[PDB]
């Protein structure tokens, strides 16, 4: 009897591994099959439109206190700027980042300034007797609330007073209709830091004196914006990766649009009738306003695949391919 | 509005809350598991304030598919438990549901399992001595009535048997109301239980709380003090005596140190919480006997791998009238119900309280066995005749005593298939005077074995 | 075989369907030693299930406000800073069903015999909690281990936990192999209520013993109807730690479909050895031993879900033998004594007794089963009723009467007749005896019909006897198997052929026996 | 014990002979049905006609 | 590209790498050091990735004169040891460099030390025993194909001599091979074992690893897989059977558990690594057989304390099969190889493994070297004189039996001149059949030292 | 100062036994259920004393 | 490409002070020293 | 490579310099030796040995069998032989007449 059901064993190998062996062939078959007809571009369009109608059819970084404060920070930076012009704006943001250089360097300063307490009418005092005479009153203003509010660390001051600064500069783009070129931009430096690991990891300067990384974007790396965001970002990058940090800053940058950023794959050149209605259903699932950071690469070619916030839709030849080899018996 | 989660550890949640909405300390906060076979509604109990308005919570169901960012809802009042004359007959989790029949008990009255125990005016000491018909009991350990009992000992040596025992020996006479915890014992154990009160017909006048071992530290710990807040209700409002079986009140401390590591708190001694005798202390302070109302607890306490020395059992021998401690070594001779009579000790063994006669025998039967361990060093190595003449006289006699300290239990019956025995204090007091006397020391050591008071102790000498 | 061959690929293919439904992925950020960080996935839950590019699996334990502490199971060696984590948006559970009796599996449920995957009926969460104090009823029907020592002084209900503690290489594995043999007796009977199905939950154990086991599981065709997860001692702490908890998962899943499932675990120390690990890499502080806190609700969790089921949830029933190594019969150790605490008894082996030659080594006394006598088989109850006390007052007559010149007749007699009993309980292994010869072999030694026979062929005198009675007046076997009880008829009848048997035989030294 | 042994061992023997010679001849068959199912599949990958 | 030192703390060096090159861990990278009187290239290996594109290593090698912003390089696979038959003759560091000529090996196969063990289907279901032709070994102590072997060795007690005689058994019987671990060896001693090997001519079969007491915890711990990885390229593509030594295992925990402290983990029970048990599970789930080839594994361990429950020797002896042990009251009366045979076991000795024969002929040995062990106290004290005519008829054959266990060997060929013996197993276990039951007694102690079995007892008896 | 008594709202007090920069740690004395974040808490001006 | 240039520039570019910025019991934390 | 055991309960009995003979070892063993020092030498560790054994028997040296008392005699004056005071080291030419 042992016998019988080991001779059954024997059976179920083979005809088990032969199905290994005609799975193998038949999804190696249609991988060459499929990537014949990938190869024409009216297919690739077809490809995208095919995910297209079935997609159709288908301050969070910070603590409690800190992300109040920081709100109610912005909104006061929203009634400066409500009387501000670029010429003053370039100097509000240059002078920003010149305090925030201030309180990174005296640590001991920074620690007593962002210290919580309802009662805050000293620290104040230490920043008016500092400051007054040094820097132009709608900084001080402006460093008033940023000071008599409450901070869940001594960064989140300094976290808070670059944001200002980065806001100040981003409202020169807004103010003189550059903000779809710093856009690009942004995503343009983002992606190239990204793809250049060299020069990336030397910007992230944290340890060295901040001049050099600043005399090194001058040289290598276009709006005078973009430069002036970037240039101002190496100087108060306190160990972030430097890509990580430009990505973060086209995340903001989108986000006075009141829209979010998704990062699209294709196998290349998505047309403008493909980005219209690709925005639009994005739009519909997430309800937002969208700008999509085209991707393009023909290591995923056929279909489309998205990424925007932590979820992915993710329909290509390549992951399709994957999906059906490792679903083999 | 109201919170969110924030960050999970286990059976311990971080929740916040808008600036003004935060909750107070031991609020009953409900949160939503929406996942598959174990979607289910989790109480969370309030153990902290972190600032910027986090609140750490314990949670009383396993926290298995709990995400981040679920709305939490604050009740606004602690984990409430119901408790009425309609309590009795019923078996309840730690939350105050019946498992029996989940829609009962939800229109009763509902108290807050925390409470401050009765202030210094209202406690008075408890020296009735309870009989209870064990000889090396009612001898040695004399139990309070309306005093904290315990039953010290190790895995496996017969605390549960006595407690069960003690239900045969004083809840089914006792005319006031039994309540039972269950604290992180044996599922087993609180069904064959269950079934076994039913049978007695004793389940009519008692209710039962079970927080068993398979459940997370939470509950674990809070079962203890629902329990008691049914009990605390049938002495202050229902004016009852009460009695309080609670097993095992160890894995009240154990719970204890497993969320204290949890919430992240530094450990103490063989990393046990901090606040281990502040827990302990609001716990059995709150089962205490106020002057015109008595409260009759018992409880198991587990002492992990045999050591006596361990501070959760040093920390709960504090809270005692009478304690019990059984021993692996008079387990090991099988001279049940294993009490190791050196060890146990009661308030209440003074001449003014249990009389002169009482008193002198159970100091001559105490003199007699601690002569026998001082001996023991010796007797290990030679063997008995080696000693001299006054202590062979003696060693005979503490052999024959440390049998007869032994007796059939009610409970004994599902293990040795005898019946059960009840021996009255009289009855002990005169045998073991005999015995100290010396009027036995012809009778052989396995004629005392397991067996109930003197007519008895002749008819098994007979047999031999 | 290529028209089924060709008919399957196709009908897969057929089948095959977009996977396009949109998952958060997470990244690394930092990995060591069993453990790993995931930023990202705001939505997963607690203790989800995920898995890394190299297709290796973990438990999301600690959710952080932006990080997510899982802990690795199998190969951590193949995860690395930046590389993308996925949901499976699945609480950790494993696949259950008929389909894995006979295979050998990871903690995860996957095979690792090296056969075809599994046909899993389902998903079942590790965490899902065990059967309250109102759907249980009391253990009334036994697990036969087929053990003479174990049957007749532990007896093993089903649905009891019963510890099978003791040292190393002490036969504690041979008993749980014995007692899963020996169910092929019921599985061949088509019924559920007889029929038992096993479970053999190798944690931390050589692989040649897993694959040593596995074949002493064919040799007994046992492996029609018990699986194995295996979690050898090369596997990381993860797999370690989760054996256990898949090993009941599988088995619950029968359990509460009103089977009959007897699970073993071998060995739950070196679980403990493995969730201390697991707890000291995320640097939980240590308690006792250095184990953390809740090593007990590791253990307490895992043999609570072993219950006997009314029948208000079908009735079936899950028997947990967990075994415990010590070390040099610290009995009171640590993790002895919460295991001691929470299983319904212990078969102390000890390896003394083991060395001088009595196997199994089952010290008495100290050994108990505190649910059985409940379930035990009437006639076994009555033959058995006194052995476990004569044989513990014969262990102290003995350890005294070693050193004295001589002594009174009647304590020769049960110092005699305790040495004929000691020799009546030993036997070999992978020989599990069927109950009705285990009350009859127990008979022989109890009403003393050893008693003229020396202590040097008493094994065989009960191995002959036992098969003479097997050849004819097999009415005693089969009256003993179809009515549970030793009647009065049976009993003379029985006396009436051992006397016979008596006369015709002859020890290895001496006489013949009357 | 032996004789069954030695026929077990002559049956396993028999199917290690009848599974080699099967496993080439289906084989074959599975090359042409390959073909077949490969173009299903490079339909089903695409999620259109090919 | 390449990475760059940012931490160095005694042997931990944190290394810096690019976003897209940080090495999966356990990887070797490559530094520099370039002060000249130190001049090295630094291996270090990869133990943790601590974030922010910043892997912990431990260094193989002193980090003494390394530079912070230096160059590391990944090698982009595991720390690689040499293999192929190329290997025998020589002796390598625990990084696969030689010792005796530098550069050799270089051109070889290189296998990576870290690989998992055999697949739970290429495993043997059954112990098979191994036939290694020494007397005692084969009789008392049976050794197990693809098992370990515990052996508690001592200074002189013929250890070294025991090695030099089981490498020439596997060389010469099994046409096998050897490779040494020597996992923390005194530099002298290795040394003094490399020139003892070269002088018996047996090193031309063996391959020794070794890592000496000079270097960081990171070789003494990687030396064992080292050793390990020639061993399993000997079974694996060669299809040789192999013998692994190991020196000394606990040398091994220890080493682990100083790496374990070193990355800064919480230390577990006695203070040991809480990765213990499965990093002593790579190690020994890996010596096995498959495919009908075996690494068998004699392993010399140290116990702490002499305690036997230590957490190093508990997990050491969960693994392995047999013990020797080699004791100088056995070495002082020339009984050369020298294996005490009532202190050694096996749990190859069961009559299911072994046949009945052998199970009863080797307890029957033991008995009466049991009893003449017990009666050495007696012969010393109180003289021959003092025994009865029945124990002075056992101490007879006690005496013989202990010196029918000596054997002339093939390490002993080295200074005899006389070639060494195998005993082939049946004729073992007749022989002491024989000789128990007393078949021999007529002849003198010395006509049974130093003997090649039974037809040799014979050839010296009659010379004699 | 050090070890001054801290009035908490509910009558109950407690005493000041470190001092960092921006914070006090305050042991209760008493009822510290009735003790939560963001209420007022008023100096006694008094070193701890009965 | 060009930052690797950049990269050799700024190496390029960089006795070496360090300064006390810890002493406590027998131990000194110095700042700066890069090529210790 | 070897270790000397120094012990105060023997340096207290008057055992000086205390060296705790049969547990210290030497790895290294005779080669460290001159020949004349192992000749005479070698058997002093067995002698060593069975008076550590016989020493229990040292209230019993009448009853004892004779052949072992000249064992337990012997070994005394080993023990005493072995005694020597401070910065007095022997010469290897004296220390091997005074083993003799």
């Amino acid at each position: 009897a042992q016998g019988a059901q080991q001779i059954q064993l024997m059976r179920q190998q083979l005809i088990r591994q032969l199905r290994t062996g005609l799975g193998a062939e038949a999804v190696n078959k249609a991988a060459e099959i499929v990537r014949a007809h990938v190869a024409d571009p009216q297919a690739q369009s077809a490809t995208v439109d095919r995910f297209l109608s079935e997609l159709e059819q288908m301050t969070s970084r910070l603590r409690a206190a800190s992300r109040q404060s920081l709100a109610a920070l912005v909104e006061k930076f929203d009634s400066v700027a409500g009387g501000l012009d670029a010429d003053g704006l370039t100097n509000l943001a240059d002078e920003l980042a010149s305090v925030a250089k201030l309180l990174l360097s005296e640590t001991a300063l920074n620690k007593h300034l962002a210290e919580p307490t309802d009662d805050s009418a000293p620290k104040v005092r230490l920043l008016e007797r500092l400051l007054s005479d040094k820097v132009s009153a709608t900084t001080l203003d402006l460093l008033r609330t940023a000071v008599s509010n409450r901070w869940s660390t001594e960064s989140n001051l300094i976290d808070a007073v670059e944001h200002t600064a980065r806001l100040a500069l981003l409202k020169r783009a807004e103010i003189a209709g550059e903000v779809d070129e710093v856009e690009e931009q942004l995503f343009r430096f983002g992606r190239v830091l990204d793809a250049e690991p060299r020069l990336s990891a030397l910007l992230s300067d944290y340890t060295t004196p901040a001049e050099g990384r600043v005399a090194l974007l001058d040289k290598a790396l276009v709006n005078q914006t973009a430069a002036a965001l970037l240039s101002q970002t190496v100087g108060l990058l306190r160990g972030e990766r430097a890509d990580e940090a430009v990505i973060d800053l086209a995340e903001l940058a989108v986000s006075r649009r009141g829209e979010v950023v998704a990062h699209v794959s294709a196998a290349a050149e998505l047309s403008d009738a493909q980005r219209t209605r690709l925005t639009e259903v994005l739009s519909r699932i997430y309800g937002r306003p969208v700008s999509v950071q085209l991707h393009v690469d023909p290591e995923l070619l056929g279909g489309l695949s998205i990424t925007v916030g932590d979820e992915v839709i993710d329909g290509s030849i390549a992951s399709r391919l994957a999906a059906a080899q490792t679903g083999l018996p | 509005t109201a919170g969110r989660v924030v960050r999970i550890t286990g059976p311990v949640v971080d929740v916040e809350f808008p600036r003004g909405s935060v909750p107070e300390l031991f609020n009953a906060l409900h949160a939503e598991i929406t996942f598959g076979a174990l979607a289910k509604t989790l109480t969370l109990e309030v153990a902290q304030h972190l600032g910027d308005s986090l609140v750490r919570c314990i949670s009383m169901q396993p926290t298995d598919g709990l995400v981040r960012g679920v709305e939490v809802t604050d009740t606004g009042a602690s984990i409430s438990v119901p408790v009425g004359d309609g309590v009795k007959g019923h078996v309840f989790n730690a939350l105050g549901d019946c498992l029996d029949d989940p829609g009962y008990g939800k229109d009763f009255e509902h108290w807050s399992i925390h409470r401050k125990p009765p202030a210094f005016s209202d406690l008075e000491p408890r020296t009735e001595m309870l009989e209870t018909g064990l000889k090396v009991v009612d001898l040695l350990t004399p139990y309070v009535r309306g005093g904290k009992i315990a039953l010290f000992g190790g895995a496996g040596v017969g605390k549960t048997v006595l407690i069960q025992e003690m239900i045969n020996r004083i809840a089914r006479n006792f005319g006031g109301t039994s309540v039972f915890a269950g604290v992180g014992e044996r599922t087993r154990e609180g069904n064959d239980l269950w079934v076994e009160l039913a049978d007695a017909n004793v389940l009519k006048d008692t209710a039962l709380v079970f927080g068993q071992m398979d459940e997370p530290p939470g509950t674990r710990m809070r079962v203890a003090l629902s329990a008691l807040t049914m009990a605390e209700f049938f002495r202050d409002e229902q004016g009852q005596d009460v009695l309080l079986f609670i097993d095992n009140i160890f894995r009240f401390t154990q719970a204890g140190s497993e969320v204290s590591t949890l919430l992240g708190r530094m450990p103490s001694a063989v990393g046990y919480q901090p606040t281990l005798a502040d827990e302990m202390g609001e716990l059995q302070e709150r089962i205490t006997s106020t002057r015109g109302r008595s409260i009759t607890s018992m409880q198991a306490v587990y002492v992990p791998a045999d050591d006596y020395t361990d501070p959760a059992p040093a920390t709960t021998f504090a809270h005692l009238d009478a304690t019990t401690e059984l021993s692996r070594a008079v387990f090991s001779k099988g001279i049940f119900p294993a009490v190791d009579p050196l060890a146990s000790s009661s308030t209440i063994l003074d001449p003014a309280i249990v009389g002169d006669e009482h008193y002198r025998v159970a100091q001559e039967v105490i003199r007699i066995l601690q002569r026998y361990k001082d001996l023991q060093d010796i007797i290990a190595i030679l063997g008995i005749d080696e000693l001299s003449e006054e202590d062979k006289q003696l060693v005979n006699r503490a052999r024959r005593i440390e049998r007869f300290l032994s007796q059939n239990m009610m409970a004994a019956e599902q293990f040795t298939g005898q019946p059960g025995s009840t021996v009255p204090l009289k009855e002990t007091i005169e045998a073991f005077d005999k015995l100290t006397k010396g009027e036995f020391d012809h009778l052989p050591e396995q004629a005392f074995f397991l067996i109930g008071g003197l007519d008895d102790l002749a008819k098994k000498a007979e047999s031999l | 075989s290529a028209a089924d061959i060709e008919g399957a690929i196709e009908d897969y293919v057929s089948s095959f369907s977009a996977d396009t439904e949109r998952e958060e992925i997470g990244t690394v950020i930092d990995a060591g030693d069993g453990i790993a960080h995931v930023e990202g996935l705001p939505s997963v839950m607690t203790q989800e299930l995920l898995e890394f590019p190299g297709g290796v699996l973990g438990v999301a334990l600690n959710l952080d406000e932006h990080s997510v502490g899982a802990v690795i199971l199998g190969e951590f060696e193949k995860i690395e800073e930046g590389q993308q984590v996925k949901r499976t948006g699945e609480v950790l559970s494993v696949p259950v069903g008929d389909a894995f009796l006979g295979r050998v599996v990871n903690p995860l449920g996957q095979p690792i015999d090296g056969q075809g995957d599994i046909a899993a009926e389902t998903r079942r969460a590790l965490e899902l909690q065990a059967p309250s104090v109102v759907q249980r009823q009391s253990v009334s029907e036994p697990l036969q281990t087929g053990i003479k020592a174990i049957d007749a002084m532990t007896p093993i209900g089903r649905g009891q936990r019963q510890l099978i503690i003791g040292d190393r290489k002490t036969g504690k594995t041979a008993v749980c192999v014995d007692t899963i043999l020996n169910q092929r007796e019921a599985w061949l009977t088509g019924d559920p209520k007889q029929q038992v199905r096993c479970v053999y939950v190798a944690i931390g154990q050589k692989g040649t013993t897993i694959a040593s086991v596995k074949r002493a599981l064919e040799e007994g065709g046992a492996m029609e109807y018990t699986t194995i997860v295996a979690a050898p001692a090369s596997d990381a702490a993860g797999f370690k730690w989760l054996a256990p908890y898949t090993g009941s998962a599988i088995g619950q899943h029968w359990m509460y479909n009103g089977k009959h499932v007897l699970i073993v675990f071998d060995d739950l120390s070196k679980q403990a050895d493995a969730y201390r690990a697991i707890s000291l890499l995320l640097r939980r502080p240590p308690g006792r031993e250095a184990f953390p806190g809740d090593v007990f609700y590791l253990h307490s969790r895992l043999l609570e879900r072993c219950a006997k089921l009314s029948d208000e949830l079908g009735g079936g029933s899950m028997t947990g033998l967990p075994i415990i190594e010590t070390k040099a019969n610290d009995i009171s150790a640590f993790i002895p004594t919460n295991v001691i605490s929470i299983t319904d008894g212990q078969c102390f082996l000890e390896s003394d007794l083991f060395n001088q030659g009595v196997r199994p080594a089952i010290n008495v006394g100290v050994s108990v089963s505190r649910v059985g006598g409940a379930a035990q088989i009437k006639a076994m109850k009555e033959v058995a009723g006194s052995l476990r006390l004569d044989l513990s007052q014969y262990r102290e007559l003995e350890a005294f009467a070693a050193f004295a010149s001589d002594l009174d007749a009647a304590s020769k007699a049960q110092l005699d007749r305790g040495a004929r009993l000691v020799e009546l309980l030993k036997q070999p292994q992978y020989s599990p005896l069927a109950v009705e010869e285990q009350v009859v072999a127990i008979f022989l030694g109890t009403q003393g019909h050893l008693d003229s026979v020396p202590v040097e062929d008493v094994q065989r005198f009960e191995s002959e006897l036992l098969e003479h009675v097997k050849a004819s007046h097999s009415d005693i076997f089969d009256g003993i198997r179809e009515t549970k009880k030793l009647s009065e008829e049976a009993e003379e009848k029985l006396v009436s052929v051992i006397n016979e048997f008596k006369k015709g035989f002859q020890a290895s030294d001496g006489s013949s026996v009357v | 014990r032996a004789q069954a042994s030695g026929e077990v061992a002559q049956t396993l023997t028999q199917a290690d002979q009848q599974l080699s010679a099967q496993g080439d001849q289906v084989r074959s068959g599975l090359e042409s049905s390959v073909d077949g199912l490969s173009a299903k599949l490079a339909s089903r990958i695409l999620g259109v006609d090919v």
